[PDB]
């Protein structure tokens, strides 16, 4: 069985299986395949949200700390974190800014808390397997009750995630190279 | 002070003494309270180490024991 | 009390029995040597521990071995004279 | 003044270097005459017997002192040993495995741990 | 029947030998007792730290020493002794003021470097460390209860199958687990402790050493070198960066073994099984031996590098701190070094299972196969070093007594000089490629002379002989040609009788007893070398190739201030030093009789004395001797007591000399 | 028949030969037979036939010998390049001394030399087992 029987390896021309793995990592690391699918789904979801929030600020910009909330999508990370002391280290000597402190570290700490009580709580305490890889039981009531419908919905999630990962890479690289608007072209 | 040794006399090394008290009596008493706590706890620990483990507690002691869920994992993870 | 053990390599010298100053050892009949006799230590409670038996034993390594047990000493194993423990 | 801590010293030094040491020595010589004295290193104390029996009462440590503990199916082991000895038994030898093991387990050492008779 | 007077010595000789306990029946009890003892010992250490901090806070002058550290002297604690003169003034007090003692530990520089400025901070630190002692004792109680609760949970435990008894081996998996312990030690206890100390330095130590600066920016991590000019110590920025680097490296290393999950990390057993090891890692004596052998290089390098590269403020400016610290840590590491071998011998006696006769698989097996070759070659190198060091020293002594200093044999220390030249070229290349050059390294490289070569050969001789005695004891602990049953007996036992040639000092413990004298002698040589080179580098460089120089220009000459301490002319503040000097001489000589005179003489003497007591009118009607029968000390107890007296005398005779010579 | 010493020795030999084979089996359960003790872990035999089994190299057990050889040589080249370009050619010490920063590529690469050593060890181990 290819890659422990995970959704995502089936071709689209049907009657065929893309089972894309030129490096053969699925057979080299079968004990970390659930972690591989966890990472793939996490990257896909983060990249979907990242592409959406790479397009949107070109139109609407939340009015806030003017130090951030300004500039191109490229100059929006190092600007919305400011000259932190070393890296993601709050300046306790001068909280309330007045020189150097973060503006996203709140997003960072929220992501850390959610991740620890999310993936870490799923793996360390009293358990992830092949089937429950990306399944955090979030919005499963919306999932249809049919064996193939769930499988095709998961496949659509996976393929949208891969497309969003590649799309975000291309979009951010083009924006860095050129600037410009949504087309991200010279 | 009457110094001894060649270097103290030939260099003028001196030992200053504070004219104040150092610690007030209240601070010494505050330290002695926690020292007494250490002392009581250490006497209890010495008693427990002297008597050692009692395996026959399961015949008389209440409860049913407990193995923490991580201790079970550490048991079955290996040695 | 010490522990005096006799091993199969005994050849019935009787020298160990003769050297014992407190009559700990004795000769018993056996069939494992040409002498048809081996030593025995039926009264090691009287073994002071002088190890004269080990000095007298001529086998390659002593057929009689005395194991000292200092946390075990009795009045007989200490040779107490001025003091009685009974 | 730099002194005024000697008010603590004049009580503590005599106390902890005379009263406590003397009380400790008297308590130690009193403890030396208890039947429980040095029960962990001195053989033949009552508490040592009680502790050993308490360990033996635990279901895990019942057959803990037996050097042969571990044989999951001792009957299978004994049967296999008897079968292996039958094919190697010398000529008309009259020794069986059962009595051979029984007489190899029974030695004659009366003066071993005889200190388990006072406490 | 009951016991004799030797019961006290017999009990106290194994008072902490938890393996020899009578109630202890399993590794669970042994491991839990050891863990609780560890907790109590940590509590003792914390209370000792709080003690020093309190006495510096209360009975001391830290607030004044911090202002002018170079010429000032710290105070250890007050003197309250009713035996002094209630009149006049002692030489340890400024007339009517209280009596004080000068601290030679070095805690003042430690606290000053760490960022302490006020007495109040030291008081709060004392309170916190007493709190930590409470916490440690409570953790001991907690773990005793948790293990007893597991034991009680065996009242609701059964596998429904005969394999349930397997749980017997996993009850102490909390203590006996190795992979988790290694992972968490090397990661947390080493790397993250270093990283936390880097944080401490960046937040306090560097801020409280210079003018106010930026918000602890990454410019606080420097790569200067050593010996900041003003304080004559390492740069605090360099120390913080060093701890940061060590912390990062050890944190990365700590993810090696399979600690919490079975899917990450390699097992230590599999690591050893595919190497030249695969030892019995379940032995507690083996682990103790190989970690004592780890604290030994650490403590020896601590002694070397506290002096060579002084890390504390104004530590090099104290002529007594620098020698006392070095000698103290050298003695500590010598004790740990001999401990490693002693517990290796105990491991071989008690906790080592060997193949039948020929299976050369275990490392100890392969060592034991050719142990005679090891001991013979160690004896050869020891003999060579002793012969050729003593003979050259004798040549120098004789030819310099005969008015011929130029007839000496002075081998120039060429190899050490080459190593020093290479290191100096490397350091100078480092310095020359700096825009902030003109740095100093203090005594990292020192002038090396023929006297240095001879003393190094003497030190190598001492180390070789100590290792020879210890290694012979370890290898023949399980049986030698003289006594081919030594593993049937205890680790320490009296002898094997006067027959078979005579068998005094035959146990492995007797090998340790013999080796402790050589450990003390080698440490004395090392300490004499360091102290002599510290007192006068020039005179050591020239006149130290003949032993008469060591006897005269060091011992006889430098003992002048100490003996003059108390005399019929008045007393100095060295009076305690001279009195302790004489007391330690008495202690050293008192242990000679426990070593030279042996038991039987004294047993007859005790029989005569007991005859007197049972013959004295009143005593006989109150005390017949049947209860606690007085007996002469047993042979092993006698050897140990003589060794203790000898060690105490030899060790404690030196600090008075150090204080008299340097202060 | 009487039990001669030779017959007793024969019983000793028979008993030892039988029991030494029996105790290796699943029916003796000694603490020295636990995981982490003498016996190998259940699914991970380390040494068989006097040869390092494929399970020694851990997660690399599935790698081919050619893949490990290529990785070994590539890592050796990259790590040696990093070490030589950090120490002797293109030194970074002067650049970082004046307030600069290390060429992070050199630092990352230089750690691939011992990795390459163990990678080529693993390549040989894989080749021996025919993988
Ligand atoms: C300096 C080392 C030293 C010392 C102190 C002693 C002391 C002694 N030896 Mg001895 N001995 C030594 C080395 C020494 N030996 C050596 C190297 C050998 C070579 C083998 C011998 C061989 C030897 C033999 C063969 C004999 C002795 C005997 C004696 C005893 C007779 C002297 C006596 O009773 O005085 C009293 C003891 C003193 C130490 C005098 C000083 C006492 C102090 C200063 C006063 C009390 C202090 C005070 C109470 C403090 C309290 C303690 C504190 C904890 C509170 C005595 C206990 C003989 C004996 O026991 O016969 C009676 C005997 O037969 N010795
Ligand atoms: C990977 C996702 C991601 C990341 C890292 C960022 C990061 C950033 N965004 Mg952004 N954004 C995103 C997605 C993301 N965005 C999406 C999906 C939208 C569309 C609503 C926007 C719309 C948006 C605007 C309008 C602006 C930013 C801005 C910024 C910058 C300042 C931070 C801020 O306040 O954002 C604000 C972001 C939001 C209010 C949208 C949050 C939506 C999150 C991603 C969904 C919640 C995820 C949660 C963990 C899952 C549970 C909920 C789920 C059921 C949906 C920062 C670089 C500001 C800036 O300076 O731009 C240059 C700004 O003005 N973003
Ligand atoms: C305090 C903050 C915090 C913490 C504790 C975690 C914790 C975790 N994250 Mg994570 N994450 C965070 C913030 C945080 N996240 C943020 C802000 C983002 C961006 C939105 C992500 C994006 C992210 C992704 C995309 C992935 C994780 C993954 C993980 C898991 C593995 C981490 C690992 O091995 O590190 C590795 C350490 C590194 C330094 C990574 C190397 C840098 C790469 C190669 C670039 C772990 C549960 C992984 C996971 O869940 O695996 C299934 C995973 O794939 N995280
Ligand atoms: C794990 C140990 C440890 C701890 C507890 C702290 C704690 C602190 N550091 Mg810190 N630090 C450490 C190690 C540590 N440091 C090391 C090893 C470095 C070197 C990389 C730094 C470099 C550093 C900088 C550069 C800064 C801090 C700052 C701070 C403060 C707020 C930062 C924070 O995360 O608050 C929650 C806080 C007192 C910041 C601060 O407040 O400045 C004084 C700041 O600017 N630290
Ligand atoms: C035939 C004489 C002879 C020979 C060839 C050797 C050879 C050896 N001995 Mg040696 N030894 C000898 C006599 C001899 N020994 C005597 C008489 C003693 C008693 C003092 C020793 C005591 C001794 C010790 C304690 C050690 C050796 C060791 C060694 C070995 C290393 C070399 C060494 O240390 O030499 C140095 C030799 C000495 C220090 C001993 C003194 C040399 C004697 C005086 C020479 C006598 C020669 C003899 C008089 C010739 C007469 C010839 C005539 C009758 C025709 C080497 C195999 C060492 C070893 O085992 O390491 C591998 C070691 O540790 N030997
Ligand atoms: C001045 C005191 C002194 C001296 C010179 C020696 C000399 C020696 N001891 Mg020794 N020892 C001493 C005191 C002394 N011991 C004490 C007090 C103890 C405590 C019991 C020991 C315990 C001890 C042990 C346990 C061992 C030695 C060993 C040695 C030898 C080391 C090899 C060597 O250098 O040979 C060179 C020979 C000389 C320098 C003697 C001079 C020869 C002529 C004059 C030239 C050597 C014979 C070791 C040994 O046998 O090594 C092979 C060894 O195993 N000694
Ligand atoms: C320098 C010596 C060295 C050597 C020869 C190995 C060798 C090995 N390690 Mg390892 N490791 C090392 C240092 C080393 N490591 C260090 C310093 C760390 C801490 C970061 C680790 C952390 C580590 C983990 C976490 C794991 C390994 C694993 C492995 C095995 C698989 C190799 C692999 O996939 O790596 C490429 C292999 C036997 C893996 C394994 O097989 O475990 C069962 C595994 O899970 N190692
Ligand atoms: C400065 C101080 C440094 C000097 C101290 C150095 C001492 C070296 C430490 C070595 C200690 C370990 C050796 C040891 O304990 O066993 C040394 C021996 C070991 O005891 C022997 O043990 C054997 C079993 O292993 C047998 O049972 C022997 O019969 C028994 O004598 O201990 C004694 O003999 C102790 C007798 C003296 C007891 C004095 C009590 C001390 C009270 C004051 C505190
Ligand atoms: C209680 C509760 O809540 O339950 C929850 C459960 C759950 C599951 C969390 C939920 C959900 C689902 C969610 C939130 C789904 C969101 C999905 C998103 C945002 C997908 C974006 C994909 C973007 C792509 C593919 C971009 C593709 C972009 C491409 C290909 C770009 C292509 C470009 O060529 C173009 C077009 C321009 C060129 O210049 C270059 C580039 C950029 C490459 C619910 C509904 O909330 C309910
Ligand atoms: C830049 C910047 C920042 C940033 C950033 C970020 C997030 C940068 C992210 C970069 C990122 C995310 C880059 C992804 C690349 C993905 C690639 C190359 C995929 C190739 C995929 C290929 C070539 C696929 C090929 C195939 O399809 C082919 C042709 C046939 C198919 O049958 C099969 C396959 C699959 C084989 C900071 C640091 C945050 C702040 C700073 O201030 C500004
Ligand atoms: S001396 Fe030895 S060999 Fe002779 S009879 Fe006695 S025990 Fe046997
Ligand atoms: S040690 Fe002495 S008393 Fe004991 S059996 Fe031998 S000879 Fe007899």
């Amino acid at each position: 069985e290819f890659a422990g029987g995970l959704i995502g390896g089936q071709s689209a021309f049907a009657s065929q299986e893309y089972n894309f793995d030129p490096l053969g990592l699925a057979e080299k690391f079968p004990e970390q395949l659930p972690f591989f699918r966890e990472a793939e789904l996490k990257h896909g979801r983060i990249a979907m949200l990242a592409w959406v929030g790479l397009v949107v600020p070109e139109f609407v910009r939340i009015p806030g700390p003017e130090k951030c909330w300004q500039a191109s999508a490229v100059d929006a990370h190092s600007a919305c974190v400011x000259x932190x002391x070393x890296x993601x280290x709050x300046x306790x000597x001068x909280x309330x800014x007045x020189x150097x402190x973060g503006a996203l570290t709140q997003v960072f700490i929220f992501c850390g808390t959610l991740e620890i009580c999310g993936t870490w709580a799923k793996m360390n305490p009293m358990g992830l397997t092949m089937e429950n890889a990306g399944d955090y039981r979030l919005g499963v009531n919306f999932l249809p009750d049919e064996p193939e419908k769930v499988k095709e919905m998961k496949l659509k999630e996976l393929k949208n995630g891969r497309l969003a990962m590649l799309a975000f890479g291309g979009a951010i690289t083009q924006a860095t190279l050129t600037g410009s608007g949504f087309p991200w072209l010279y | 002070r009457v110094p001894g040794g060649k270097r103290t006399q030939e260099l003028g090394l001196v030992i200053p003494m504070a004219d104040e008290d150092g610690l007030t009596d209240g601070q010494v008493a505050g330290l002695f309270v926690i020292a007494l706590v250490v002392f009581i706890s250490a006497m209890d620990l010495a008693k427990t180490m002297y008597n050692g483990i009692n395996p026959a507690k399961f015949k008389t002691s209440k409860g049913k024991g407990y193995i923490s869920p991580l201790v079970k994992r550490y048991i079955e993870n290996g040695f | 009390s010490h522990a005096v053990k006799i091993y199969d390599t005994c050849i019935g010298c009787t020298l160990c029995v003769r050297a014992c100053p407190t009559d700990v050892l004795e000769m018993v009949p056996a069939s494992i040597n040409a002498a048809k006799q081996v030593a025995s230590s039926p009264r090691v409670e009287d073994c002071v521990g002088c190890k004269r038996c080990e000095t007298a034993c001529p086998t390659d390594f002593l057929s009689i071995r005395v194991y000292l047990q200092d946390n075990e000493e009795t009045q007989y194993s200490l040779g107490l004279d001025l003091v009685d423990w009974s | 003044k730099y002194g005024d801590q000697r008010k603590f010293a004049a009580v503590l030094v005599p106390l902890t270097t005379l009263v406590f040491p003397a009380v400790a020595m008297g308590m130690f010589v009193l403890y030396s005459f208890q039947e429980d004295a040095f029960w962990r290193i001195v053989p033949g104390t009552k508490r040592a017997r009680e502790l050993d029996e308490a360990w033996r009462e635990h279901p895990l440590f019942a057959n803990s002192k037996d050097p042969l503990d571990g044989l999951i199916n001792p009957d299978d082991y004994e049967k296999g040993l008897e079968e292996a000895w039958e094919r190697a038994k010398p000529a008309g030898s009259t020794v069986t495995v059962k009595d051979k093991l029984k007489q190899l387990s029974k030695q004659n050492n009366p003066h071993w741990e005889s200190w388990r008779a006072m406490s | 029947g009951r016991c004799a007077s030797s019961r006290y010595l017999q009990v106290l000789g194994s008072i902490h030998d938890i393996e020899c306990g009578f109630g202890i029946d399993n590794t669970l009890s042994l491991n839990l007792q050891i863990f609780t003892a560890h907790w109590g010992h940590l509590t003792i250490i914390l209370i000792w730290v709080s003690s020093n901090l309190y006495h510096i806070a209360s009975n001391a002058n830290y607030s004044l020493w911090v202002k002018n550290p170079i010429p000032s002297m710290p105070i250890a604690h007050n003197i309250w002794d009713p035996h002094f003169t209630n009149s006049t003034s002692t030489p340890y007090s400024h007339t009517i003021i209280t009596t004080i003692l000068i601290a030679y530990s070095g805690i003042y520089n430690q606290l000053y470097t760490s960022g302490f400025n006020t007495i109040n901070q030291i008081y709060k630190t004392t309170f916190t460390f007493s709190c930590l002692a409470v916490i440690s004792i409570l953790l001991a109680k907690i773990h005793i209860n948790t293990h007893s609760e597991l034991l009680h949970k065996l009242a609701s435990h059964t596998s429904q199958i005969p394999s349930f008894f397997q749980l017997l081996y996993f009850l102490d998996v909390a203590i006996s687990s190795v992979n988790i312990r290694f992972n968490f030690h090397t990661g947390i206890l080493v790397g993250l402790f270093s990283i936390g100390y880097t944080g401490h330095l960046l937040d306090i130590t560097i801020p409280a050493s210079r003018a106010p600066l930026i918000h602890t920016s990454p410019s606080y991590l420097t790569f200067f070198g050593g010996l900041k000019s003003n304080t004559s110590s390492l740069y605090l920025t360099d120390i913080a960066h060093h701890h940061l680097a060590i912390g990062i490296i050890s944190i990365l290393t700590g993810h090696l073994y399979s600690s919490f999950r079975a899917a990450l990390g390699t097992y230590i057993r599999d690591i050893l099984y595919t190497s030249h090891l695969t030892h019995s890692i379940k032995s507690l004596h083996l682990a103790l031996s190989l970690i004592l052998a780890s604290c030994t290089p650490l403590t020896s390098t601590t002694a070397q590098h506290i002096y060579s590269l002084t890390p504390y403020f104004y530590l090099s400016y104290d002529h007594i701190y620098s020698t006392a610290l070095y000698v103290h840590h050298s003695y500590i590491t010598s004790f740990l070094a001999i401990a490693s071998h002693a517990h290796t011998a105990i491991t071989l006696v008690r906790d080592w299972v060997a193949p039948l006769e020929q299976e050369s698989s275990s490392k100890q097996i392969r060592i034991h196969t050719h142990k005679a070759a090891i001991i013979s070659h160690l004896s050869w190198v020891s003999l060579w070093l002793g012969f050729h060091t003593l003979a050259v020293y004798s040549h120098n002594d004789t030819c310099i007594a005969f008015n011929s200093p130029s007839k000496q044999i002075l081998i120039e220390a060429s190899n050490g000089q080459l190593i020093q030249q290479a290191s100096g070229k490397a350091l100078y290349g480092t310095i020359n490629s700096i825009n902030n050059y003109n740095k100093s390294f203090d005594s990292f490289i020192h002038p090396i002379s023929p006297g240095d070569l001879y003393v190094h050969h003497a030190i190598a001789l001492g180390l070789h002989i100590t290792v020879l005695i210890l290694l012979k004891g370890g290898l023949e602990a399980r049986g030698s040609k003289l006594m081919p049953d030594k593993m049937e007996h205890s680790f320490g036992f009296s002898c094997d009788g006067p027959g078979r040639g005579g068998t005094c000092d035959i146990s492995a413990w007797d090998s340790f007893y013999l080796a402790t004298f050589w450990m003390l002698n080698s440490n004395a040589w090392i300490s004499f070398y360091f102290h002599y080179k510290h007192l006068t580098p020039r005179q050591f460089s020239e006149s130290s190739t003949y032993l008469e120089s060591w006897f005269r220009d060091y011992l006889w000459f430098n003992s002048t201030p100490l003996i003059h301490g108390y005399s019929t002319l008045g007393a100095n503040d060295l009076s305690v030093q001279s009195w302790s000097f004489l007391l330690t001489h008495l202690a050293w000589a008192s242990g000679f009789m426990f070593l030279i005179s042996w038991r039987g003489y004294w047993q007859e003497l005790i029989d005569i004395i007991l005859y007197i007591h049972l013959k004295t009118p009143i005593l006989i009607n109150l005390w017949n001797g049947d209860i606690y029968t007085p007996l002469a000390l047993s042979i092993v107890q006698a050897r140990f007591i003589g060794l203790v007296h000898f060690s105490t005398g030899l060790i404690l005779t030196y600090p008075p000399f150090i204080i008299g010579a340097t202060s | 028949y009487t039990e001669t010493v030779a017959d007793e020795r024969l019983f000793e030999q028979v008993y030892l030969q039988y029991t030494s084979e029996y105790l290796k089996g699943p029916l003796y359960w000694h603490p020295d037979k636990l995981q982490g003790w003498l016996p190998d872990y259940p699914g991970t035999p380390m040494i068989k036939e006097g040869k390092y089994t494929s399970h020694v190299i851990g997660n690399l057990k599935a790698f081919s010998s050619n893949e490990l050889a290529f990785l070994s040589m590539l890592f050796f080249g990259v790590g040696l390049y990093g070490n030589l370009q950090f120490n002797f050619y293109d030194p970074q010490w002067a650049k970082v001394d004046a307030g600069g920063f290390f060429n992070v590529s050199y630092i990352v690469e230089s750690f691939l030399l011992p990795i390459s050593f163990f990678m080529h060890i693993a390549c040989y181990i894989q080749r021996q087992n025919g993988k």
